[PDB]
């Protein structure tokens, strides 16, 4: 995954040049995901109490 | 949502459904060769779908959709799924470039 | 930073004596290109075209490793170059990369 | 003033990878049922592309189409550069049409160069092509024996409409699909090779095939005006355009007539070359690439 | 006193049983005057028959241990000793302590001779290398040729004659065989301007190196001060305080045809440098000179930068 | 040496690959030109080779006598290369004939042919075949040819090229059906 800078950048320095500059520097992020199988439409959660 | 697979393609048409239960509640058959990608003009079948997701985004009766595109692209062309960040564990063979 | 690159060269020189067996083995994928400066012993299993995997004289990705180390050394900000020593950090990184290219111009050879 | 740092173009002329089978000469009429060239390991193990004795010919299914819009950059960084490259390529095309490029790409379709070792030594070749925008065919085609050419090129009173339909598709006035096949009755006991892996030959499933970039090579032999000579013939268009067969850096980087050397002087300082250096310019403009610094 | 016609390197001069202390105020790597005397004696037993001339030395100091021990976890060290033989009364000897280390070095020199003028190159280099391993250098015998002989034959690398870009690539064709060490050069101008710059408290001269082998800090009213290298005192020459004498005037000299002067030690500091961070390899030689008008019998590195 | 005709040949430049497999295909086409029809009034050789260079060449000379090579080099037997190339023309031979010619010369010094016979007849292990096969009787060779397209081994190998006696005299010995030399002179300069 990568995205653009959605940070509220602190307006002691919030300039257009750095906003254009920080795009060709991407966000190297590998995250994890938990989907269903695409053949299914329910979620089962089981535990013991 | 077809990023590059839409452009260059000859004819595309989109099957959207609404899922009430394990069934089909209402059909939608579209064609992106008669609607634009630059102008968002008022139409005659999808304003009901607009009201559907307007009620959905307000919570008043939820909606599960199945947007499905049928893009005629050419027999054996080169589709474009997305691309991962690659770790350097690979040698000169072993899926190192893309 | 040039002294740190010289310390990396001294680490390469210290690694350039304690390697009796230098060849392909379990755990040598990154060390197949990382074995340019750390040149192991000449592989007996190589053929007459032995200058590609066991005799690789291609220390140009060592410049890529120096670029990765310079990018990971200190986080260069988007607005820390208003003076003549902020882009001069990139000029010093280019001087260190030129010194590394001159040093590894004959690494595997 | 500098151009864009990051700069790229989508490839046009996007081909398919050509799976192979054998077949029967005078069975172009219903060529639909033919089994492939199935790869076998047998002892060093080797790779022989063997062809049956009841079907000595060849069958190479792949296809070709055009994205169109060579003026639009894929990802151009700046904003005072796109607005002049758009008019540069547009008033190129309206100044001088790329009909000569359409001719030369029709000449690459005209000769069966996309099969490299698989070409040489056959009985006769007949490259086919068809006009497609939907599932039915529009105008069928046949080629000749004399009009093949290994380097030569010539236009016809049947091939010109094909040339300008490739032109009008590459212009942006109706994109169409082409599906390519070329006959070769090359023989029983001929090990005629497709492209190969890193000796593993490239095996699209239960067959053998060629890669699509290498099949793009022999559909882009355009660049005749490298400033040494042109008697050996044109080459496949790329910047610093060289090959492994010559093994020498054609378009040597120490004169103004390089791609990277005249292009920044043809957008900014307006150094306009001749017509048949600009066909090289637009010809490797429609191969894309990581451009800029 | 000049940059050489040709350099001469000896890559693993593995030596053994050296002298560690070498002066009353340090115990580490021995004096550079030991190496200048080593190459004067090499010049005496070689260059009077082979017509060369040796002035400066080059230390690189690959590896250096010392027979030292830690007593009971104190903030000090001790020395390991050797058993003196039996006294004439035969109870025990008057045991006397000295430090004895086992170091590694490679010496590059400076030649004013005919090594490629009237004699061939590796003949001169091979005879000097074969003849060097028969003499001691710091009170300790050289560990002779072994498996370390396998990189030991050398070139006789010229400096004064060649292409300029190949002058660069010849001196860094000599640097490629010299990596894991750390060369020793003096800091004479740094001694001068570092005592003179720091003269805002007192003008004393012997307090310079007496106030550098330690972590100087004027801390926060945790920030360790900017160390400029490896600040360490070295024995940097010999001040002869009393006047000259004669072989018949003061008896018990070594030879009775050479004069005697009682002498004292002198302390400069010598930084340790990687060989990459130099100007050129002819700019690091420990020369020798004697000023008998003064008491200063002092060796030096002219033009260390 | 004895030719009274000739034909020129030189392939054109191209993108695909170098002249190694082209030289192997030329050797196969020469073995199908002289051999695939039979005939002794012809010459065959690669005199543009580099035995001190380890290459094959960028030109060819497959010519013959007058009546033999007047009707041989203008057909599709060596076809597939008439669009990016060119054949010679009818010309006379020289007054002094260069009496020399190269044919199929090579060796075999491996443990699979000779040691193959010594294991398919002698039937022993590698001890006797290692004691009777040293490393100083033959090795890999570098002939005046290239890797040929023959699928008994995958990667290309040494070609088949070796010169002979270079004379100036006439060789009035009619050659075999290979276009090679048996001891006399053929057309090869």
């Amino acid at each position: 995954v990568r995205g653009t800078i959605s940070n509220r950048l602190k307006t002691k320095d919030r300039d257009p040049a750095k906003l254009d500059a920080s795009i060709q520097s991407p966000n190297l992020q590998t995250v994890d995901v938990a989907n269903l199988p695409s053949d299914a439409d329910t979620l089962k959660v089981r535990f013991t109490l | 949502f077809l990023w590059r697979n839409r452009v260059g393609a000859e004819a595309v048409e989109v099957r959207i459904n609404h899922i009430r239960q394990g069934e089909v509640a209402r059909a939608w058959r579209f064609d992106a060769l008669a609607i634009g990608l630059r102008d968002f003009k008022a139409d005659a079948e999808l304003d009901a779908l607009a009201e559907l997701i307007a009620s959905g985004l307000s919570g008043s009766g939820h909606v599960l959709l199945e947007v499905v595109a049928f893009a005629r692209i050419g027999d054996g062309q080169e589709v474009f799924p997305s691309q991962e960040l690659i770790l350097d564990k690979g040698d000169k063979k072993g899926q190192k470039s893309k | 930073v040039a002294q740190i690159c010289d310390e990396a060269l001294q680490y390469a020189a210290r690694l350039r004596e304690l390697e009796p067996g230098w060849s392909a083995t379990p755990g040598c994928q990154l060390h197949d290109a990382e074995q340019l400066w750390l040149d192991p012993l000449r592989a007996q299993t190589d053929e007459t075209f032995l200058q590609r995997r066991l005799r690789g004289d291609w220390p140009a990705e060592v410049g890529n490793r120096f670029a990765n180390w310079l990018n990971r050394a200190v986080s260069s900000d988007s607005q820390i170059l208003g003076s003549p020593e902020a882009a001069q950090w990139s000029q010093e990184l280019s001087k260190e990369l030129t010194m590394f290219k001159e040093i590894l111009e004959d690494e595997r050879d | 003033l500098s151009t864009a740092s990051v700069l790229a173009f989508e490839r046009k002329l996007d081909p398919s990878d050509a799976l192979m089978s054998a077949g029967a000469w005078a069975q172009r009429d219903a060529s639909q049922e033919w089994p492939a060239v199935t790869v076998r390991e047998k002892s060093q193990t080797v790779d022989v592309a063997n062809l049956p004795s009841d079907a000595d010919t060849l069958k190479v299914r792949f296809t070709l189409r055009v994205l169109g819009g060579a003026g639009t950059p894929s990802a151009c960084n700046d904003a005072a550069y796109r607005d002049k490259l758009l008019q540069t390529v547009a008033t190129y095309v309206n100044d001088q049409g790329f009909a000569e490029l359409a001719r030369r790409y029709a000449h690459n379709l005209a000769n069966a160069r996309f099969l490299w070792r698989n070409r040489v030594g056959a009985e006769a070749v007949e490259v086919r092509i068809n006009h497609i925008r939907q599932g039915e065919v529009a105008r069928a085609w046949r080629f000749d024996a004399l009009a093949i050419g290994l380097r030569d090129f010539k236009a016809d009173a049947e091939l010109d409409a094909l040339a300008e339909l490739i032109a009008s598709g590459l212009s942006g006035s109706g994109h169409v699909l082409l599906e390519v096949v070329a006959f070769a009755r090359i023989g029983d006991g001929q090990e005629v090779f497709p492209s190969q892996e890193l000796k593993t030959l490239y095996s699209v499933r239960d067959a053998a095939a060629i890669h699509s970039q290498k099949i793009g090579n022999a559909l882009r032999t355009i660049d005749t005006w490298y400033p040494d000579e042109d008697g050996l013939g044109p080459i496949a268009v790329e910047p610093y355009g060289s090959v492994t067969s010559q093994g020498k850096a054609y378009r040597q980087p120490k004169q103004k007539l390089d791609f990277y050397t005249l292009l920044d002087n043809w957008v900014l300082r307006d150094e306009a070359p001749a017509v048949e250096q600009q066909h090289y310019v637009i010809a490797n403009l429609i191969r894309g690439g990581v451009f800029g610094e | 006193v000049t940059d050489p016609e040709a350099l001469l390197l000896l890559p693993r001069l593995s030596i053994q049983n050296a002298n560690a202390i070498s002066s009353p105020l340090t115990w580490g790597f021995p004096s550079p005057g030991a190496f200048t005397g080593f190459v004067h004696a090499l010049q005496r037993r070689v260059g009077i028959s082979l017509d060369i001339e040796l002035d400066g030395v080059g230390i690189v100091c690959h590896r250096f241990e010392a027979q030292i021990s830690q007593p009971a976890g104190k903030r000090t060290k001790v020395f390991n000793l050797t058993r003196n033989p039996l006294n004439r009364d035969g109870s025990t000897a008057a045991i006397v302590e000295e430090g004895r280390a086992h170091l590694e070095v490679s010496l590059l020199l400076g030649v004013h001779g005919d090594g490629l003028d009237d004699h061939p190159a590796q003949e001169i280099a091979r005879q000097v290398q074969e003849q060097a391993g028969a003499m001691r250098l710091a009170g300790g015998s050289i560990l002779p040729w072994c498996n370390e002989r396998f990189p030991a034959p050398n070139a006789e690398l010229l400096m004064l004659g060649g292409s300029d870009e190949q002058r660069r690539k010849n001196q860094r064709r000599l640097t490629r065989r010299l990596l894991p060490g750390f060369a020793l050069v003096s800091r004479e101008a740094l001694l001068q301007q570092h005592l003179e710059t720091l003269r805002t408290t007192l003008p004393e001269a012997t307090t310079l190196d007496a106030l550098l082998d330690l972590c100087r800090i004027n801390f926060e009213p945790w920030q360790v001060r900017d160390k400029p290298g490896w600040l360490v005192p070295i024995p940097a020459g010999y001040n002869a305080l009393s006047p000259l004498y004669l072989p018949g005037e003061v008896r018990n000299a070594r030879d009775r045809e050479t004069p005697l002067r009682f002498v004292e030690n002198l302390f400069g500091l010598g930084e340790w440098l990687s060989p990459h961070r130099v100007a050129a390899l002819s700019d690091l030689l420990w020369y020798h000179h004697a000023e008998p008008d003064k008491g200063l019998y002092r060796w030096s590195t002219p033009r260390f930068v | 040496m004895a030719m009274d005709h000739y034909l020129d040949i030189r392939l054109r430049p191209d993108p695909e690959f170098p002249p190694a497999q082209l030289m192997s295909v030329l050797f196969g086409k020469l073995h199908q030109a002289l051999v695939a029809q039979g005939g002794d009034r012809i010459g065959v050789s690669f005199p543009d080779l580099d035995e001190s260079r380890s290459r094959l060449g960028e030109r060819l000379r497959i010519h013959a006598s007058a009546d033999d090579l007047r009707a041989l080099l203008a057909r599709p037997w060596l076809e597939g290369l008439r669009d990016h190339l060119q054949f010679g023309e009818p010309a006379v031979v020289p007054h002094p004939t260069p009496y020399r010619q190269v044919s199929r010369v090579q060796a075999k010094s491996n443990p699979e042919r000779l040691r193959r016979r010594l294991m398919r007849r002698h039937d022993l292990s590698e001890e006797e075949a290692r004691k009777r096969i040293p490393d100083t009787v033959a090795r890999a060779l570098d002939l005046p040819f290239v890797t040929l397209r023959s699928q008994s081994t995958g990667q290309h190998f040494r070609l088949f090229i070796r010169h002979g006696p270079l004379q100036v005299t006439a060789e009035e010995g009619g050659f075999t059906c290979y276009g090679l030399s048996k001891g006399g002179f053929v057309p090869w300069f």
